[PDB]
């Protein structure tokens, strides 16, 4: 299992690394775009031309490696906390027996570690798991909030926008009130940053709560 | 046999299908009369 | 305002022209081409962006270039 | 033990993916050809298809086998 | 005469050159590939055939054929479940003890350990159990035999060669014309009469002569072996009397409008069958008869040859009033010129009924012994619901392609379509106000009880212990339903259904069915249903109504039903096309049906589902925690996605491994769809770009270049393997808890 | 159980006065086809289908409600 | 010179007409001369009947005013558009065709703007010109 699972990790480094390094070195100009760097560092596009540019930046490289990144922290840290806490149980077997297939990392680490976290607070009381407990779900939540930011994009959000402004324009006793800044959607570079954010703190909360209070639970 | 048919048949595919289903049929053959085989014997 | 530029790769197939929604580009003589006419930009305060030039652009890599810059009321498409 | 292991490594990934972005700005923004002639970055710049390439090899080489043993136990 | 036939003879010619030609029926694709792009190409735009050519004749005639073809398959695919009932299935012995016998009829070749996946299913069998109540739909139908089986496995064999045949006649030799398919009065006529009202009352016809009495002798314990053959009951009239003594009477009742002496074989009892938990069969016999009656009465109501008849177009133009213009007036011609917009309404509506039928089937389960079958009636409702869903988005994709290119604006002068049209921003912002009430005041209240659950105050939530959100129109309906009897309904015996109210129908120690009290976890389940469809609808419809133009892009029509973008101008016009808001509108269905098949899978689990024992008393499956756990979201996560995710995890090493073996794949294919999601193409076709100069250095570069798929392409690979993962992992999910606990 | 009656005389009166009624109205109301001129075997047809159709819901009706 | 006394295409109205903006920053004309009544599409969604004779349409933006002019010459072949921007103040800027001709054709007097006297492969890298007001095109 330790094998499987620093194979694992070294796929990972080398994936970061393939996206980092090709964001690095195709920074200043590639086929698609030859003259990159008159663009900076971080701009949305090309435009749909040359079949489409999407994500074309090495700021955009940056933001794809981000994934990435949280995904080899979120391997490595699982890999250490599980085989720490069979350890400290006295079943490392558990952990020798489980590890070398994705339903043991599934059922023997995740769900069942899980138990003391999400009873912080159930329908019979509650204890001092319950702020994880909380916090675990909060960051479920968050991290599903930026999706929304990654999958859908600008024109949806910029026509639903222009509707709202029509509304405050033409709805008496609130047309009184205006604003100052004109409504736009979130640009293209600003939404795939924002929903990083919240993606990014998702996986932060969502992981922090598990293993603290997992930890607690079992052995504090 | 036409050669139309033929020409269709030879389309990337149906080929595909074709030389796949193949493969495993031989990898499911041999598993069948030889299974289990976790290691070459020496 | 985004800032169009027209290199003198251009071929004065006027193209980038037809496809400017917001009326941008407009054909000027010259003499280094065989059309005799090259792209010109002197209208781009009115440019939102959307790069349908460069998508209309035959030449290998893009005579006419949208260089993306400050955005106002124009530049942003804000009918309000 | 938990806590500290975890806050340190998620900082790791952090520090390092900040790395490669400042060093893809400075490619962008600092690096002047001119001034880098034959050099080391300049052939690291004349042989990064080999090096993307090779990287891009090495990472489906890692992924298929990993999986395929990962599925296979399975 | 005005409706009459007209037929091309032998249009097409039937070659195979064609065959060897891909791309052929696209003047842009017929010059063959130069990028990977074409390939996607050609099986991107390939049945969509208003986009070869302009003739309305020959994409009515393509669609006349594909539509053949299509019911080509599906026979072919009912006959291989009724062969694979014959031949693959315990279904004799499942006839004999129906309680005890888990129904399967997939059986695994023994290659690698998968023979693990034949389960001991009871009746001496071994095999994969099935959940698609093919069982109980022939039990209904009278099948007692595997040789019947048989002979419905041929008769769907036939039919789909009749359907394949009829494809290759009505494209390849004998092509109707235009005028042909534009009579939507006569269409209408035999669809309604032929098709719904004489299959009904054939219908009928098999329920009153075979399935009435096959399924009184089953039920009254006779063996299957010994029940008298079906032709037997047609010919011998005293064996049919011996069941039924009105049929000593004949057909005199019938036709001299004595109806009530068939008051024994037609009735109206309602409830459910005691011995079986499903509907009374007699009720269904009068119910079908009923519809027969109604649909050929309603198949005369459209005007053909003779002068008798409404005029479509007179009945839409004259309705049309102060608020509304020119009314309804166009839409026929629409309608008889789009097949968009058919498609866009049909679509709409198959979806809606396939939702009304996953809950008239939970709710009155209409065959025998398929109510205790759990794990069908779980699947059979999850299933037909995501029919639903995703037909229902079909049909606002539709509309959107009407939109975009069939729609003329100087035909829809000041008519729906075009006030519509005129004031889409009033629509869309107050749904948009509207979509934002909802969301805040459902999800608010579960994480508002989160808060004050996690706080450590009870008394603050919105519970039935707490402050209360009382669902009293659905009780008052609950009520009015339950007292029907006798009342409102005073020829009904019995409640149309007990989940409304009454007793606990139960069949060999198992729920039936049995009164589903709403409290205030019903409330916020039932708002966060109305939150949904309401947030899905905002989005179809903003999405058909913006397809033309829009304050953005005031050419949008120019660019197409499904377009990328128009460029990072106006600050970034990413996802405007209608084709983008479909593909938004496919995630929030998704959320929509996910929401709906997990509260039905929690509450019949917690409120409905179980065992019965001594002193009446119903143990439920996860032991009523439905009304103090479904308040909270903490409470979904423990109770209802960690409580049963136990049997899909420790399913390996058993017969519902696969089971595990799908919920794990399934969530990786989730997860891969996130990198076309998340991601965009410059990045993956300079990374190609690499990849390409190390073919280009061993000389082995393809003559296709390969190029990053399109923007379009990338959302809807991103699309489709998270819709294919997610609603994995709930089929598996939801199939071995099921099947584990039920 | 709604009480249906036997076959008699004042059904067969309901039935016929049903499809006299229905003859007279398709005469009257029907747009597109001395009194009796124009009058052709498809209306004929529709005016006696909807006179079996008024005149067995008015039987079944009267022996609902006892007239019979 | 817009004249505006030019009576208007006949249309019902809509939500997507211009906004307050057009009225506080700035306003868009366009018009044209038709040979019939006929219906055209409304840029901003609805069906107008343009009369026989010259048409004036306000909009809010350039964009929608150009929409307009490309639907009414490639579906009913009117070129004789004319568009304006019109203030607060009243001052009317004729926009388009600027000269009379319409951009796509050479016209005499026209002036190169942005024109650049290489590739675009020739440009400066940013390092060269970082901290320094030349421009990236040498
Ligand atoms: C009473 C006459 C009648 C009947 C039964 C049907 C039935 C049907 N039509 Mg239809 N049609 C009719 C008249 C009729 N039409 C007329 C007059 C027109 C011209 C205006 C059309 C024009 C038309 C079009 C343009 C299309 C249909 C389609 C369909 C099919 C709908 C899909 C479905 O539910 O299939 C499942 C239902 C079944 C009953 C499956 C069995 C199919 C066979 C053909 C039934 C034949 C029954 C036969 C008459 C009696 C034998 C039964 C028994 C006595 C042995 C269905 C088979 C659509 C289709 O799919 O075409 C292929 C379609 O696109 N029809
Ligand atoms: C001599 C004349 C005569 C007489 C005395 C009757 C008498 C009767 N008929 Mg009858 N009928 C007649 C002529 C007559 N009919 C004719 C000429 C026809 C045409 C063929 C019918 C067709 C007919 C049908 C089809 C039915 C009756 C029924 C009945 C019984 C009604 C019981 C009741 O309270 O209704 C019930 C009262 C209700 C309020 C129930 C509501 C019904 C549905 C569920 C509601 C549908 C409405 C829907 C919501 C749309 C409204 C929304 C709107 C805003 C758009 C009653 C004894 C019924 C019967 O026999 O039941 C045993 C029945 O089903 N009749
Ligand atoms: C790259 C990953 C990888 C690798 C190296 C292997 C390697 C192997 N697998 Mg595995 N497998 C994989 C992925 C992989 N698999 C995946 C992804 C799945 C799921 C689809 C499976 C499912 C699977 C099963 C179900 C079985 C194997 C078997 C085998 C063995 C082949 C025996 C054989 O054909 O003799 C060749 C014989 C000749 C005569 C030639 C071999 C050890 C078989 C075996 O023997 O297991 C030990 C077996 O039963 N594998
Ligand atoms: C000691 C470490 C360090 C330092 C000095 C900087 C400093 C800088 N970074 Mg960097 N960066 C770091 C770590 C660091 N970063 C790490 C760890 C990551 C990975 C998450 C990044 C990822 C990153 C990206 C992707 C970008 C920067 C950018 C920038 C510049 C502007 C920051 C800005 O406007 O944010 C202001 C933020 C706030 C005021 C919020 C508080 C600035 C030179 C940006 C830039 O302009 O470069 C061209 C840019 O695009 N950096
Ligand atoms: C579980 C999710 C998942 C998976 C499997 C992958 C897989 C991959 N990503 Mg990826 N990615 C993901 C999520 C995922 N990503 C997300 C969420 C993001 C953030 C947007 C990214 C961002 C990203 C970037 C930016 C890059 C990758 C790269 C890669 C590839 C190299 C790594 C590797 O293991 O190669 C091995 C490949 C695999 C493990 C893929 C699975 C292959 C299957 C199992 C083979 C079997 C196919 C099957 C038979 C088909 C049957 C279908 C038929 C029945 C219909 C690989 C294709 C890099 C790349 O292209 O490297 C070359 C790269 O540059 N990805
Ligand atoms: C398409 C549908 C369909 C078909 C093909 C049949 C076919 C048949 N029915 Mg049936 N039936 C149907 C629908 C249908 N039924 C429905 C909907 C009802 C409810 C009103 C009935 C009620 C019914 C009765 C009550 C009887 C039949 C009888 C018969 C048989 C005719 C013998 C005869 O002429 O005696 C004519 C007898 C006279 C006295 C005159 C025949 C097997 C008769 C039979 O033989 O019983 C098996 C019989 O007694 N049927
Ligand atoms: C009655 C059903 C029906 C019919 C006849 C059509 C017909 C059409 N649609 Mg429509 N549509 C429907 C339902 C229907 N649709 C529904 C329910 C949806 C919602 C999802 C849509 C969404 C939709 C969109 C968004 C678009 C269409 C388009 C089209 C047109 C071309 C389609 C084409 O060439 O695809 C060719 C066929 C394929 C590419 C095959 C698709 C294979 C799918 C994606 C994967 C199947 C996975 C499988 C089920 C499970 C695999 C699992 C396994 C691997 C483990 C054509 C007019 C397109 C168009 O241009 O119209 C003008 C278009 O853009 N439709
Ligand atoms: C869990 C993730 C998540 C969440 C919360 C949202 C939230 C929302 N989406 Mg969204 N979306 C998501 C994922 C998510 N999305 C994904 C993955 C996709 C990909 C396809 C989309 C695609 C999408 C589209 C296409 C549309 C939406 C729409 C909406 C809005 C619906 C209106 C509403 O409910 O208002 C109520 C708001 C909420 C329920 C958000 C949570 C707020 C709760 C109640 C707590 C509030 C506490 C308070 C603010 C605390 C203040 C503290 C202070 C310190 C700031 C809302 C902003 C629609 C929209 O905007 O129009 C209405 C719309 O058209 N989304
Ligand atoms: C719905 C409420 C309702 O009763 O509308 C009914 C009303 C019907 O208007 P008219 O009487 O003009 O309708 C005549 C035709 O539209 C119907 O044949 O519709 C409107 O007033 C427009 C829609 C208002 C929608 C507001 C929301
Ligand atoms: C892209 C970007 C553009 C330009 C700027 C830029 C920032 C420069 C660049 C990014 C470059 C990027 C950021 C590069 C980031 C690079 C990585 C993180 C450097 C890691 C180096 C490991 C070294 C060689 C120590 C190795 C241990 C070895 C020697 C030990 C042996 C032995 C020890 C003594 C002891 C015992 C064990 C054994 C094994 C026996
Ligand atoms: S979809 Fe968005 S990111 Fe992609 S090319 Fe178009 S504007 Fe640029
Ligand atoms: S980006 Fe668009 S508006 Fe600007 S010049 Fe090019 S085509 Fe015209
Ligand atoms: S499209 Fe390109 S080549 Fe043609 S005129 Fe414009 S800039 Fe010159």
């Amino acid at each position: 299992g330790d094998f499987l699972i620093h194979h694992a990790i070294a796929l990972a480094l080398h994936t970061t690394t393939l996206i980092l390094v090709k964001g690095a070195l195709d920074a200043r100009g590639s086929k698609l775009m030859p003259d990159k760097k008159d663009f900076g560092y971080s701009f949305p596009c090309d435009g749909p031309g040359r079949g489409g540019t999407c994500d074309i930046s090495a700021w955009d490289a940056f933001y794809l490696s981000m994934f990435w990144m949280l995904n080899t922290i979120g391997w490595v840290t699982f890999y250490w906390h599980w085989k720490h806490v069979t350890i400290w149980q006295g079943n490392a077997g558990q952990f020798n027996e489980s590890s070398t297939y994705i339903m043991g990392w599934l059922r023997d680490y995740l769900w069942l570690n899980s138990s003391p976290l999400i009873n912080g607070y159930n329908p019979f009381g509650m204890n001092s798991l319950s702020v994880w407990s909380w916090m675990f779900l909060f960051g479920h939540l968050i991290w599903a909030t930026g999706f929304m930011f990654l999958i859908s994009w600008r024109g949806y959000w910029q026509e639903l926008i222009e509707t709202l402004v029509w509304a405050h324009e033409r709805t008496p006793l609130a047309n009184l009130v205006r604003w100052k800044d004109k409504p736009v959607a979130l640009s293209i570079v600003q939404a795939r940053l924002v929903g990083l954010i919240h993606f990014t703190a998702g996986y932060i909360f969502t992981y922090a709560a598990f293993v603290i209070a997992s930890t607690t639970g079992k052995f504090g | 046999m036409d050669s139309n048919f033929l020409k269709y048949l030879s389309t990337a595919p149906v080929l595909f299908t074709v030389w796949l289903s193949f493969t495993a049929s031989f990898i499911i053959e041999a598993n069948r009369f030889f299974p289990d085989m976790l290691y070459f014997p020496m | 305002s985004h800032s169009v530029k027209v290199y003198d790769t251009c071929i004065g197939c006027t193209q980038c022209v037809r496809a400017c929604p917001c009326d941008v580009l407009e054909m000027v003589s010259w003499d280094g081409c065989k059309a005799g006419q090259i792209a010109s930009a002197p209208r781009t305060e009115d440019c939102i962006g959307c790069k349908r030039c460069e998508t209309a652009c035959p030449t290998d890599f893009l005579s006419v270039r949208v260089y993306l810059g400050g955005e106002t009321t124009r530049s942003m498409g804000l009918a309000y | 033990q938990s806590a500290l292991y975890t806050h340190h490594q998620y900082i790791a990934g952090f520090l390092m993916v900040g790395a490669f972005a400042h060093g893809a700005i400075f490619f962008v923004r600092d690096y002047d050809p001119e001034q880098n002639k034959n050099n080391v970055l300049a052939r690291i710049l004349d042989h990064k298809e080999a090096i993307i390439s090779h990287l891009s090899w090495v990472s489906l080489f890692l992924g298929f086998h990993t999986l395929g043993i990962y599925v296979h136990n399975d | 005469k005005k409706v009459s036939i007209t037929v091309d003879r032998d249009p097409v010619a039937t070659s195979f050159e064609k065959w060897a030609q891909p791309g052929h029926f696209s003047r842009t694709l017929a010059k063959g590939p130069k990028t990977t792009t074409w390939i996607w190409n050609l099986h991107a735009d390939v049945h969509d055939f208003d986009s070869h050519t302009n003739s309305l004749e020959d994409i009515s005639r393509k669609i006349f054929s594909a539509h053949f073809g299509q019911l080509s398959i599906i026979f072919l695919w009912l006959s291989g479940m009724y062969f694979h009932g014959a031949r693959f299935s315990n279904y004799s012995a499942w006839l004999s003890n129906p309680t005890a016998v888990k129904p399967s009829a997939q059986v695994v070749w023994p290659i690698v350990g998968q023979e693990i996946l034949n389960g001991d299913v009871g009746g001496g069998f071994q095999g994969v159990q099935v959940t698609s109540g093919f069982f109980q739909i022939w039990r209904a139908s009278g099948i007692t035999s595997e040789v019947e089986l048989y002979w419905c496995a041929l008769a769907g064999l036939l039919m789909s060669g009749l359907m394949i045949f009829a494809g290759w006649f009505h494209y390849h030799k004998a092509a109707p014309k235009l005028e042909w398919f534009q009579n939507a009065e006569s269409m209408l006529n035999h669809h309604l009469s032929g098709l719904l009202g004489l299959g009904c009352l054939s219908w009928a016809g098999h329920q009153i002569h075979i399935s009435l009495p096959v399924n009184k002798l089953l039920d009254a314990g006779v063996a299957p072996q010994e029940i008298p053959l079906p032709h037997e009951f047609l010919v011998n009239r005293d064996l049919m009397a011996q069941l039924y003594p009105s049929f000593s009477k004949g057909l005199v009742p019938f036709f001299t409008l004595n109806w009530s002496e068939y008051s024994d074989f037609l009735t109206f009892k309602g409830g459910l069958n005691p011995v079986t938990g499903g509907l009374w069969l007699s009720d269904t016999a009068h119910h079908h008869l009923a519809l027969a009656v109604l649909f050929i009465v309603a198949g005369h109501m459209y005007r053909t040859n003779w002068g008798i008849g409404h005029s479509m177009k007179e009945i839409l133009e004259a309705h049309k009033g102060p608020f509304t213009g020119e009314g309804h007036k166009g839409l026929y011609e629409i309608l008889t010129t789009s097949w968009h917009a058919q498609l866009a309404i049909n679509l709409a509506m198959m979806g809606s009924v396939s939702i009304i039928v996953a809950h008239h089937m939970y709710a009155m389960p209409p065959y025998p012994y398929i109510a205790t079958d759990y794990p069908t009636q779980l699947s059979i409702f999850t299933h037909h619901m995501w029919i639903g869903g995703f037909c229902v988005v079909g049909g606002a994709a539709h509309a959107g392609i009407f939109m975009v290119r069939d729609y003329n604006p100087a035909q829809n002068y000041n008519n729906l379509l075009d006030r519509v049209i005129r004031h889409r921003d009033a629509i869309i912002s107050h749904l948009n106000w509207i979509c934002i009430f909802l969301g805040f005041h459902s999800f608010g209240l579960y994480i508002h009880n989160d808060t004050m659950r996690a706080l450590g105050r009870t008394q603050d939530m919105f519970s039935d212990t707490a402050i209360q959100l009382k669902p009293v129109f659905a009780q008052w309906v609950q009520s009015i339903h339950t007292l029907a009897p006798g009342n409102t309904t005073p020829n009904a015996l019995a409640t149309a259904s007990y989940a409304f109210g009454g007793d606990v129908v139960a069949v060999g120690n198992k729920v039936a069915m049995m009164p589903i009290s709403l409290g205030t976890a019903d409330f916020m389940v039932h708002h966060i249903h109305a939150f949904t469809i309401h947030v899905t609808v905002l989005i179809l419809l903003k999405g058909v109504l913006f397809s033309r133009n829009s304050r953005l892009i005031p050419d949008k029509a120019n660019l197409g039903f499904r377009f990328p973008c128009d460029g990072p101008g106006r600050g970034g016009t990413c996802q405007s096309s209608a084709w983008d808001s479909v593909f938004l509108g496919l995630f929030w269905m998704y959320n929509c049906i996910s929401v709906v098949i997990f509260h039905f899978s929690w509450k019949m689990q917690s409120d409905v589902w179980g065992t019965v024992q001594a002193d009446g008393t119903v143990t439920h499956i996860t032991g009523g925690n439905f009304a103090q756990s479904a308040i909270t979201i903490n409470g979904w996560l423990r109770d209802f996605l960690w409580a049963q995710a136990s049997q899909v995890i420790q399913s390996y090493g058993s017969a519902l491994s696969a089971y595990g073996l799908i919920f794990l794949g399934a969530h990786f294919i989730w997860a891969f769809s996130l990198m076309f999601l998340f991601s965009g193409r410059g990045y993956w076709q300079e990374l190609i770009e690499s990849i390409v100069w190390a073919h280009n250095k061993l000389n082995v570069a393809p003559a296709i270049q390969p190029r990053a798929l399109s923007i379009t392409q990338g959302r809807a690979v991103g699309l489709a393997h998270y819709l294919l993962g997610g609603i994995g992992t709930t089929w598996a999910f939801f199939l071995a808890r099921i099947i584990s606990v039920g | 159980v709604p009480q249906t009656v036997a076959w008699s005389a004042k059904t067969g009166a309901v039935m016929v006065l049903s499809n006299i009624l229905c003859i007279v109205a398709g005469r009257y109301v029907i747009q597109v086809k001395g009194s009796f001129a124009g009058f052709g075997l498809p209306e004929l047809l529709a005016s006696t289908s909807l006179g079996h159709i008024v005149g067995s819901g008015a039987i079944l009706g009267l022996s609902y409600v006892g007239v019979l | 010179t817009l004249n505006l006394q030019i009576p208007s295409p006949t249309f019902e109205g809509s939500t997507g007409g211009w906004l307050r903006a057009a009225e506080v920053e700035e306003k868009y004309a366009i018009t044209w001369t038709s040979p019939k009544e006929q219906v055209f599409e409304m840029p901003t969604g609805g069906a107008a009947i343009m009369r026989q004779g010259e048409n004036l349409l306000y909009l809010a933006r350039k964009e929608q005013c150009l929409a307009l002019a490309t639907q009414v010459k490639n579906s009913f072949k009117i070129t004789d558009y004319k568009v304006y921007r019109i203030f607060p103040s009243g001052e009317v800027q004729y926009l388009h065709p600027k000269d009379g001709v319409f951009p796509e054709k050479v016209n005499a007097g026209r002036v190169g703007v942005g024109n650049v006297s290489h590739s675009i492969g020739k440009n400066l890298n940013p390092a060269q010109i970082k901290f320094t007001s030349k421009s990236f095109n040498g």
